[PDB]
DNA sequence: CGCCGCGTCAGACTCGTAGGATTATACGACCTTGCTTAGGATAATATTAAGAAATTAATATTTCT
DNA sequence: AGAAATATTAATTTCTTAATATTATCCTAAGCAAGGTCGTATAATGTGTGCAGTCTGACGCGGCG
């Protein structure tokens, strides 16, 4: 979270992998513009990414599946 | 003393003011070792390319910050291919084996 | 854009033309009035591009529209000005010249290829003597020098039939004329036929060079320059300074010379000059090109008008100031400020103060973007105006942009990774950064002017890294050892110590309190003193099975202060942690217990709470320091006068001649040391407990409340030594040569020193101060060498599936158990299944992480030797695995894949050193504890005196316990009387072996007669015959102390019976003949037969000086360099039987003949070595023959890899442990791994016979070739040990190798090798600005690996 | 076999940082070059008719309101 | 009368061509100061770096017996 990221590390299992996943999600929320899954609570997108990973709402597989779902739906909207 | 952006040196194209805004903080070898120790590859990469030498990188990333997008498009530092020119001028053919 | 590898080769002249955009034809730079680039000159705009963006010189084509066009009036191309910085030129040399790098290198490459002594080449090149390029005549051969008159003669006989030339034209003809296949095959075929070692290595050089040139694609001719490239002008700027003066890079001057001289030559060849003048011109042209390429390597360095030498091309890519070390590995950086630091004691561990002005200047583009977004400034130009005006909305935007934005604080020197930590800013009104006190220790920061650099992580990944990897609350455990580095340092520890202490009778003595809360209420109300013994009910919690905290309440017998402090302690910890004096050690250990029981978050909160309450109660105390707090012992004057009288007496015993000068010295220094220790004891008895306190009316002495004693006792600041200098006499000083000044400084700082006492003190003061100044540079060099060795080692797997590794046992050096098993095993992973004292009882399926629970479990049992997977024995090829490493010490768990352990280890080893670089009788075996006895490395016989004889020098005494845990190891000398034997139940306080401290004896193992043979009088001794009792002045000494008279006199004594013939040592037929060692006295003369165990030769030893072992930093540097150890302890290279051969040709011959093996192997050993082995004796491989330091190379070659790694780990550890510095062993093990990286091949069928190879390449080959590809056509290897600097230079990547040392040599080698590096090490990727393959960049770089897999 | 004495080259790291290397120096005379006057012929090029017609914005009915 | 819709003069853009006068390229001839080379006839015929303070330790390596 804000002070310690231990819970996120136990949820992913690797400091480095946690950084990569959290950066991907924060990029989604900062540029991609999509809404957070936890309340804002006046935090920078980085910390919302960490908080979401703390609750198990965001895992690398979850990010992959959401991205694939949206991309396949756009490809369906092509036709 | 502080610095966000200012003068840049002539040959190496790397931070060095001094008149009003002085040169940036030197990020020496020992600190590169410290970041390698932490495993922080992205902080290192930005402290090598877009904060110091990468010209297209430095300006593009100032633009990105002003837009509110925090992202890096890093290239190759100026000092590296200055080194390539200086080695090439010793009659030694050093290149970059492209893909 | 993306490339993969970097290739170096030699630049063909056609290729140098290919780079170039036009020939430079003139030495003209710019015009003198217009200051515009001149045609064909060094700065020409036609060649190197236009001077302004999209403008020709003549301004005809002067806008973007006309880009790409070449203005016909001036020839310039309308393009960006940046191409002045990328376009190169070329000077067409009017005569080929030699490339100095490929000629004046220490291993000349032109001289190797041609096989012509460098002197002969220098003679040909300097136009000093001809050489035969080629001769049809037979008397003259190729590469045969023909001096001038000899050339004239040879021309006279034949003339055209032989071609002989002078200079670089000749050398180019020679290089061009040789055929590489033919010399390759000839050298290969004639290497084997006459395989002399020096000739073999020379031919190996020649051959490897020839295949290098065959395979690389280079050609030899390209050594010789005929077209010389010219650097782009922006890289050698000529720019106007303010005053109107210009500033030019020295290359211009150097370049000018070349062109000038080149042009002159182009003219002389037209005027058909006398060839003496043309020769001189060619000499100067060669000299000018050489000064261009490398001014230094050129015998005389060309200096400019400054008179200091010009900086050549090679001087810019080389050295500390070169591109590599100064602008390519470490750069200046934007978004970074710095300032003085101060304490923020109100801070939390993850917070740093940050001045408002500094944060405004650092975060400026963020503010611009935010102001534009809020609409407060729809214009960046007006946003700058608002930021400069400093409106009150700028500050709100700043506090909004700085929230949750970590910022890295740095302090130089950055000795270890905890020197750059990411805090989270708090904006403060000031100009000094505010640092949390608890994080000073990691920074080594103190607030007396230190300054810290502030760096802003910009991108989003950088922000998450600084929050998740570097945040100050993640780094609470050191990465070197596992101990915490959030230790409450000095004021907080005195506060805790003052509050958790006690008194005999104070306010509130023995009342009962209902808990900690009314303890606090009583203290605040002023009804009870902070430390007054009391009964309080407390309800402590305990994490039982399933991690549930069970509440148990009781009525503890504590003080008020400890009850108050219990309120800050987290649930899960016992009250015992608070029911004590709580010095520094106790506080750090209670933080350890909090971390181990609860985790990271409660530990961070607990550390902050400890800091606040320690500061608060330290301030409530009123702790000062007065001149009355330093109490001189009331009995110091008499001690001083007693020592004065004693030195007067010893003076009278010196004048009377009774004592010598050297003996007076040691005795008087001893009595001064004794008086010093008595005064130290007197003061520490007058301090530590002098407080007499009333209890029920009667006195009761307790521990003192002296300010200085408390500051020394809590561990806050100082120690008994400094207190000793404050109140007791400050001991003896040393002269600037190490000689302890005879008389000591008898005064102290409370009385003040005399003039001489102060002057004497100054010698040591400046010695220590200059030592500290010059000790940091050595430590920095050691850290640098270690890092460059260990760079590219990263955890790369999860389990190599390896078999067992190292065997781990406590280091017990005699009485002291230097290091126990729990500290040598904690965190590692078991090499294989470990069994309890009851056999076949296992806790581990061959590998389990030994954490605190398992360490306690195996301390329940008596196991004292565990097999542990170790890095040196990993099966992983391009790195290590996550098991063979063990525990990530800082994070406290198994180590994450992709971490950079090499840099961690290098910094852990190199961080200390900056802070601690640096009677003797040995009577007998005084066992200190009860236990059994076990003897090792001795094969003796029971004597006639009831004891055991001593067959060999390796008598290892091992004290055991009743629990089977060895507690003492000794080494009794060969021939030292030993009282008891083996298996006895021996209690302590006894001597089990016997010898005087000045006696290293050697004993007859049977009744022995003296036979006067080979101790022959006249040639080694002088006969001074004494009585029938068997006395004399005979002194027998080792080979190192034998005169030149005794060549056929072997120093010994043949042990024979009363019958006369050789009596035998019990158990042998080889005659009893103990060749008695050095410094030995023997008295028995002919007609004497003594007991079976009565001494011949005793070796007195006094061990005077007590400083005879190297240590500190140079010892560790020497260990890691793996240097030769002066005279080495020779080992037994092959197991077998050894005898002697040719006598003292200068060296004896030791012929080692196995029971069944290579019998004719022998060795030559000088006349300085006393052989523990006898004339002929059967010995095992890797056994001591002569004595001295062990060369590690031999240890690896003869003993196992585990043996040499154990040797190195133990030696360097001992050096550290001596200074009270603890460093987990994994670090030394990984550096030892990086030493043992190369192998020299034994067999063949895969590659060459013996040449150096990477052992990972050989293991991969055997894992490919000696698998089902072939039964065995593979090649075995000899594992090689290599010094750190050599190993770091023997890197397969020429950018990493070229980065740090011998840049010129490495680059020259890479050029003639036609090498390429694929950018795998961290350094390589730091240089080219990529993502390092460690940590966070690992996931990226493995993507590139998989894409390399599929094309 | 075992030295042994020649060069030889990088020696850890962050901050600012004034003054800096003399000597002793010919006149014409073409010849060319690199930049300036200069002198009208056109060539843009800014303005002026012009009118005419077209709204188009006012003027003045006159019809509701 | 107070707007509330209508017919008239009347003030006014808008093109348009021609036009009409001004004005500004242009371009080549020529000119002048600046920059480059040659030519000098009493006799003259070999050197300055003007030193350099043993760093330095291995270490390569070429010898070197």
């Amino acid at each position: 979270a804000r002070v310690t990221v231990q819970d996120a590390v136990e949820k992913i299992g690797n400091r480095f992998d946690l950084v990569l996943v959290a950066a991907r999600r924060a990029r989604q929320m900062q540029v991609g513009g999509k809404d957070p899954l936890v309340p804002e609570e006046n935090d920078k997108t980085t910390v919302i990414a960490l908080r979401e990973i703390e609750e198990g709402l965001i895992n690398n597989q979850i990010l992959d599946v959401r991205e694939r779902q949206e991309q396949q739906e756009q490809e369906a909207a092509e036709l | 003393h502080a610095r966000s952006t200012g003068s840049y040196s002539l040959v190496t194209q790397q931070p060095l003011g001094g008149k009003a805004q002085f040169g940036g903080q030197r990020f020496g070898e020992m600190e590169v070792w410290a970041l390698e120790a932490y495993g922080a590859a992205y902080t290192l990469q930005e402290m090598l390319t877009v904060k110091s030498d990468d010209v297209n990188g430095r300006t593009k990333m100032y633009k990105n910050i002003v837009d509110g997008n925090h992202q890096m498009e890093p290239g190759m530092p100026e000092s590296f291919n200055v080194l390539l020119k200086e080695i090439r001028s010793l009659g030694i053919n050093i290149e970059l084996e492209d893909e | 854009e993306e490339f993969d590898a970097i290739k170096i080769a030699l630049a063909s002249p056609d290729m140098i033309r290919s780079w170039s955009f036009g020939e430079v034809k003139k030495p003209e730079t710019i015009n003198y009035r217009t200051f515009k680039p001149e045609r064909d000159g060094l700065f020409c705009a036609r060649i190197f591009g236009p001077v302004k963006d999209y403008e020709c010189l003549c301004g005809k084509y002067k806008r973007l529209k006309h880009r790409g066009v070449i203005c016909e009036k001036c020839g310039v191309e309308v393009t960006q000005t940046k191409v002045r910085r990328e376009r190169m030129g070329h000077i067409e040399l009017a005569s080929p010249t030699a490339h100095i790098w490929f000629l004046k290198s220490l291993p000349s490459r032109i001289g190797l290829l041609l096989d012509m002594p460098l002197r002969d080449i220098e003679r040909v090149l300097y136009f000093e003597s001809y050489v035969v390029i080629e001769g049809g005549m037979t008397n003259l051969e190729r590469q045969q020098i023909l001096t001038e008159e000899q050339y004239l003669d040879a021309l006279e006989e034949f003339g055209d039939e032989f071609d002989a030339k002078m200079g670089a034209e000749a050398i180019q003809a020679l290089l061009k004329s040789m055929d590489l296949e033919q010399e390759c095959e000839q050298l290969r075929e004639e290497l084997n036929e006459t395989n002399s070692e020096t000739k073999r290595k020379k031919l190996t050089k020649r051959i490897k060079l020839l295949e290098a040139f065959v395979q690389s694609g280079n050609k030899p001719e390209w050594m010789i320059l005929t077209v010389l490239p010219v650097l782009p002008p922006d890289l050698r700027p000529l720019v106007p300074l303010d005053g109107g003066r210009f500033a030019t890079s020295d290359l211009n001057d150097l370049y000018r010379r070349v062109i000038n001289r080149n042009n002159r030559l182009k003219r002389l060849l037209d005027l058909a000059a006398p060839d003496i003048i043309v020769r001189n011109e060619k000499r100067m042209l060669q000299e000018a090109v050489d000064a261009l390429l490398d001014n230094g390597r050129r015998g005389r360095a060309i200096t400019g008008s400054n008179k200091r030498p010009l900086k050549s091309l090679a001087d810019m890519i080389k050295g500390k100031q070169g591109r590599f070390r100064q602008n390519l590995l470490g750069k200046r950086v934007d978004y970074s400020g710095r300032s003085v630091i101060t304490v923020g004691p109100y801070l939390r561990l993850h917070q740093c103060g940050l001045p408002k002005k500094m944060a405004l200047e650092l975060f400026k583009p963020f503010i611009y973007g935010k102001l534009e977004l809020r609409g407060l400034a729809t214009t960046i130009k007006a946003a700058k105006k608002m930021v400069e005006r400093e409106e009150a909305v700028v500050w709100d935007i700043l506090d909004e942009v700085i929230r949750e934005h970590p910022v890295l604080l740095n302090r130089a020197p950055t000795l270890h990774r905890l020197g750059i930590q990411a805090f989270e800013p708090v904006l403060i009104e000031g100009k000094a950064i505010q640092l949390h006190p608890l994080v000073c220790a990691a920074y080594n920061a103190d607030f007396d002017g230190d300054q810290m650099a502030v760096h802003v992580p910009l991108t989003l990944e950088a922000q998450l890294e600084a929050r998740a990897l570097m945040m100050s609350t993640n780094n609470i455990l050191s990465p070197a050892n596992g101990e915490p580095i959030i230790v409450p340092s000095q004021d907080v520890v005195l506060g805790l110590y003052y509050m958790t202490r006690d008194c005999v009778n104070a306010k509130g003595e023995g009342m009962v309190l209902t808990g900690p809360k009314e303890a606090e209420r009583l203290y605040r109300s002023g009804l009870a003193s902070l430390h007054a013994r009391v009964k309080v009910r407390i309800t402590e919690y305990e994490k039982d099975a399933n991690g549930e905290l069970v509440a148990k309440t009781s009525l503890k017998d504590t003080t008020v202060g400890r009850a108050i402090l219990w309120m800050i302690v987290p649930k899960g910890l016992p009250y015992s942690i608070v029911n004590q004096a709580l010095g520094k050690k106790a506080i750090s250990k209670m933080l350890n217990t909090c971390y181990r029981i609860l985790g990271l978050k409660p530990t961070v909160i607990f550390a902050d709470q400890i800091m606040y309450t320690g500061f608060a109660y330290a301030a409530r105390s009123g702790a000062s320091v007065g001149i009355d707090d330093m109490v001189i012992p009331e009995k110091k004057h008499e001690i001083i006068s007693e020592a004065e009288a004693e030195v007067a007496e010893i003076q009278e015993q010196f004048q009377s001649g009774l004592v010598t000068a050297g003996e007076r010295y040691n005795k008087v220094i001893d009595i001064w040391a004794a008086a010093n220790d008595r005064v130290s004891k007197a003061m520490m008895d007058n301090l530590q407990t002098e407080t007499v306190i009333n209890r029920d009316g009667q006195e009761e002495k307790q521990v003192s409340f002296n300010s200085i004693y408390m500051m020394a006792d809590s561990g806050a600041r100082g120690s008994a030594a400094q207190i000793r200098q404050l109140a007791g006499m400050r001991g003896l000083m040393a002269k600037p040569d190490g000689s302890i000044i005879e008389t000591p400084i008898t005064a102290n700082f409370r009385e003040g020193l005399n003039v001489l006492q102060y002057f004497i003190s100054t010698h040591g003061a400046r010695k220590g101060l200059a030592d500290t100044a010059l000790k940091t540079a050595n430590s920095g060099y050691l850290t640098r060498r270690l890092v460059d060795v260990a760079q590219d080692l990263v955890v790369t797997e999860d389990d190599c599936g390896t078999h067992e590794g190292i065997m781990m046992t406590p280091v017990i050096e005699g009485g002291d158990v230097k290091e126990p098993l729990r500290d040598r095993v904690l965190g590692r992973v078991t090499a294989e299944d470990v069994l309890k004292p009851g056999t076949a009882d296992i806790l581990v399926p061959r590998n389990t992480l030994l954490h605190e629970q398992w360490c306690d479990l195996l301390e329940e049992n008596s196991v004292d030797a565990v097999k542990v997977r170790s890095v040196v024995s990993c099966d992983t090829d391009f790195g290590v695995c996550a098991h063979c490493y063990g525990r990530d010490l800082a994070r406290g768990h198994i180590i994450n894949k992709g971490e950079a352990i090499g840099v961690i280890a290098a910094q852990s080893i190199g961080e200390p050193g900056t802070q601690l670089t640096m009677a003797a009788a040995e009577s007998s075996i005084q066992v200190k504890n009860k236990g059994s006895i076990k003897l090792s490395n001795v094969k003796s016989v029971v004597n006639s005196s009831g004891k055991l004889v001593i067959t060999s020098r390796n008598t290892e005494l091992k004290l055991i316990d009743e629990f089977g845990r060895t507690k003492e190891s000794y080494k009794v000398p060969y021939g030292a009387v030993l009282a008891k034997g083996d298996g006895e139940q021996v209690a302590g306080g006894e001597t089990v072996a016997n010898w005087d401290p000045h006696t290293m004896p050697v004993i007859t193992e049977v009744s022995g007669f003296v036979r006067f043979t080979d101790m022959i009088d006249g040639q080694t001794i002088t006969r001074q015959t004494d009585e029938l009792t068997g006395l004399s002045s005979l002194v027998v000494l080792d080979s190192a102390e034998r005169t030149a008279g005794g060549k056929d006199l072997r120093p010994a004594l043949k042990i024979v019976d009363a019958q006369g013939n050789d009596v035998l040592i019990p158990g042998t037929d080889m005659p009893a003949q103990y060749f008695l060692p050095g410094k030995a006295i023997v008295q028995l003369e002919d007609g004497v037969q003594i007991s079976s165990g009565d001494t011949l030769a005793r070796i007195p030893q006094e061990s005077g000086g007590t400083k005879d072992i190297t240590g500190g930093l140079p010892r560790v540097a020497d260990l890691f360099e793996a240097r030769r150890p002066k005279e080495p302890a020779i080992l037994a290279e092959i197991s077998g039987i050894v005898s002697f051969g040719k006598e003292t040709k200068g060296k004896r011959r030791l012929v080692i003949t196995p029971v069944d093996g290579s019998d004719p192997y022998e060795e030559m050993i000088p006349k300085w070595r006393q052989l523990n082995v006898f004339e002929g004796e059967r010995v095992e491989r890797g056994d001591v023959i002569s004595d001295g330091p062990e060369a590690p190379h031999d240890i690896l070659r003869l003993r196992g890899v585990h043996a040499v790694t154990r040797y190195i780990v133990n030696e360097v550890q001992d050096v550290y442990r001596l200074q009270g510095v603890k460093i987990n062993d994994k670090h030394i093990e990984v550096i030892v791994r990086q030493m043992l990286r190369k192998a020299t091949i034994v067999n063949a069928g895969s590659s060459d016979f013996l040449e150096g190879e990477q052992v990972e390449y050989s293991r991969v080959k055997i894992a490919n070739r000696e698998l089902e590809a072939n039964g065995k056509v593979g090649a075995t290897y000899s594992r090689d040990l290599l010094g750190i600097t050599k190993a770091s230079l023997a890197t397969e990547s020429f950018i990493s190798a070229a980065s740090f040392q011998e840049t010129t040599r490495v680059l020259t080698e890479a050029a003639v090798a036609g090498k390429r590096d694929e950018l795998r090490g961290l350094k390589e990727n730091v240089i080219v600005g990529r993502l390092i393959p460690a940590g966070t960049g690992y996931a990226y770089h493995q993507d590139r690996m998989r894409r390399r897999a599929a094309g």
